[PDB]
């Protein structure tokens, strides 16, 4: 009602690697593509809010 | 439709419907009635052209 | 322009009682003290009681 | 889906006809005055003061009796027995008047409403003043003002007496007060669309032969987008194409 | 709005109110000065000669004005919710809403929807927005039936 | 029926058709009894303003009606079988029927 | 006036029509016969396994 607002004028990503040798980013890279193990995770809260 | 704006314009007059003459004159005042009344410029209908 | 935009959004975009209730509660108010009375004689005499055999 | 803001100009107007007083007749004058100078003396005594001026001045409500004060509607309660009118609202509401009765509605005083000079009048049919009070109150101008500050508003009054009275006042010559009151005030008069056809002179300013006013409505014009919005979007223009091409070869 | 543009008059029946009386006048041979008119027994000296000196006496009426704003009124001001619609004093009313002699004495002011109410648009009243609007004289798919049965 | 509430009047060309002529009065000092009102020389008074007292002239006419009535007689009225129609006393009409005249 | 007896004051009269009001049967005699009302049913039966 009484205070202005905020105004966005520029948003970036930003995203840091890990410096990782091409030889064994590639054998990472090979073990991360099976079909056996995949990344899962969960959310902490795990609820259904009503 | 483009009723007038009651905040962001000033000098405006809230004027309620048994005040309002419009037609005065040679028109009933709140009643299919007779013609009651002295011509006078009107005042309800704010313009909204021109 | 926009400040003049979001001033015009900012501002756009905005018993009484039966007597039927009073004369049941009276009568029920009636009943239970009649009743509390008489459990006050009870215990008043079983005090005596102890009291005067103990004397 | 573009999405702005537009404005017609000055030249939009969706309604053919008018808007305000459009039952009165086309060229019925609001009732105002007109500063002249006025023939008199038994030789010549021309007097240039405000003459016949208020020569329209309709006045429709009637009260019992009028005091210096205004013209008490009527008689009240015995705390307070004068009830005189509030010349900023409900000083002679221009709808309402005595009786709504044609016959039988003979009242002792009338009074209304009218326009004082200063404000160049315009035929009643087309002409329209933005209210200045909240109660209904027609424009009023505030008085002027050098630069200090707007005060109350400016209202006057003006009384006519019926120029043939036998009775003397006790005494007196062959003058009398039964008469009728005129609220008079300048008002923000302005016609949104009317134009005047017939003006008699060539000066405005109010005056007899300027009272003779006939003014037609505006000639309608509406404005609006083309039909399936033809030339909103640039085509077959060498100039400006636009174009569909692929991300990879462009 | 109005379609108007030309004053609507109505004149008197005898093609003119002007009811003054005049007497013929015989200006003799010399110069049309100040005192040469004679008024020979030619025309009528005392009653007869009725000329309007003036012009005709008719008086004027918006005819366009006054249709659109009956056919408003009839149509779309009768029909609001019994809330806008008022009492007068000296007209006694039953008691329930529904009987029709309730809903026949309450008057509507024409300073309600006019002539100048969302003038050049298409708005539809919205204090009558939710009222049944199959309820009226304009149901043409009622009358019809109503009529039928006979009158 | 022909649908009409609103009464729909005539109004004269002048605005308000008065005939009346009123002098203007400035009431003085004292009290606002029946003497002490004094007329002065700033406004007209002999030929002094009229004002209209007491509402406009006006004449009515039901507009509606007169519309409905008018589609009635020009129509079906004036087609009604020869029965029906009278002819005027102070006129005279051919013999034969088939004819304009 | 609150008065009914002829006097000049109940000379001034005003009178608007009664508003129109039609009455007729539904389309289609939607309602002239029970549907769907448990308190009364038609029935279609074969007279002999009723």
């Amino acid at each position: 009602v009484d205070g202005a607002s905020v105004r966005f004028d520029s948003v970036n990503l930003y995203a840091t690697f890990f410096p990782m040798a091409h030889n064994t980013a590639s054998t990472l890279e090979a073990m991360l593509r099976n079909d056996t193990h995949d990344q899962s995770f969960n959310d902490y809260l795990s609820a259904a809010n009503m | 439709r483009q009723v007038v704006d009651e905040i962001n314009y000033k000098d405006y007059k809230a004027v309620t419907l048994p005040f309002q003459h419009n037609n005065s004159g040679f028109t009933g005042y709140l009643a299919p009635t007779m013609r009651q009344g002295q011509p006078y410029p009107a005042n309800f209908p704010y313009p909204l052209i021109g | 322009a926009a400040a003049a935009m979001t001033a015009t959004r900012l501002a756009s975009s905005y018993s009484i009682i039966a007597e039927e209730k009073l004369l049941a509660l009276l009568a029920e108010l009636e009943a239970l003290s009649r009743q509390l009375a008489a459990l006050t004689q009870q215990v008043s005499e079983l005090r005596e009681q102890q009291q005067q055999q103990n004397k | 889906d573009i999405r702005g803001v537009l404005d017609r100009g000055p030249s939009f107007k969706p309604y053919s006809g008018t808007a305000y007083n459009s039952l009165a007749p086309k060229g019925a004058p609001n009732p105002s005055q007109w500063e002249t100078k006025e023939k008199q003396g038994t030789t010549g005594g021309v007097q240039q003061e405000k003459d016949v001026t208020k020569t329209f001045g309709v006045a429709a409500t009637g009260g019992i009796n009028i005091t210096n004060q205004g013209l008490l509607l009527g008689t009240d309660e015995t705390a307070e027995n004068g009830k005189k009118d509030i010349y900023a609202d409900k000083t002679f509401q221009p709808e309402p008047q005595v009786g709504e009765e044609n016959w039988q509605e003979n009242e002792a005083f009338y009074g209304g409403r009218a326009l004082k000079k200063d404000t160049k009048m315009k035929p009643c049919y087309g002409s329209f003043a933005r209210p200045t009070n909240e109660k209904g109150g027609q424009a009023k101008f505030k008085p002027v003002n050098e630069g200090e500050q707007p005060k109350d508003l400016d209202i006057d009054f003006a009384y006519f007496d019926v120029p043939g009275g036998s009775p003397p006042a006790g005494g007196s010559g062959e003058e009398y007060k039964a008469d009728i009151i005129l609220y008079t005030e300048n008002v923000n008069l302005e016609t949104p669309d009317t134009h005047v056809v017939y003006k008699p002179g060539t000066s405005d300013n109010s005056s007899e032969i300027n009272l003779v006013q006939q003014s037609m409505p505006n000639r309608p014009n509406y404005i609006g987008f083309r039909d399936n919005f033809v030339g909103l979007m640039y085509y077959n223009s060498t100039g400006n194409m636009g174009v569909l091409a692929g991300q990879a070869s462009q | 709005g109005v379609e108007d543009e030309l004053p609507n008059y109505c004149f008197p029946l005898n093609g003119t109110g002007t009811n003054s009386t005049y007497q013929g006048v015989k200006i003799t041979n010399g110069n049309d000065g100040a005192e040469e008119s004679e008024w020979e027994k030619d025309d009528a000296i005392s009653r007869q000669n009725q000329i309007c000196k003036g012009n005709v006496y008719a008086m004027e009426i918006n005819l366009q004005a006054n249709l659109w704003k009956s056919f408003l009124y009839s149509n779309v001001a009768l029909y609001l919710p019994d809330s806008y619609k008022y009492t007068p004093a000296n007209v006694k009313l039953p008691a329930n809403t529904n009987t029709y002699e309730y809903m026949n004495g309450r008057v509507v002011a024409p300073s309600l929807v006019d002539a100048y109410i969302n003038i050049g648009a298409r708005w539809s009243l919205d204090p009558m927005d939710n009222v049944n609007p199959f309820n009226h004289p304009r149901n043409a798919g009622l009358r019809y039936r109503s009529m039928l049965l006979g009158n």
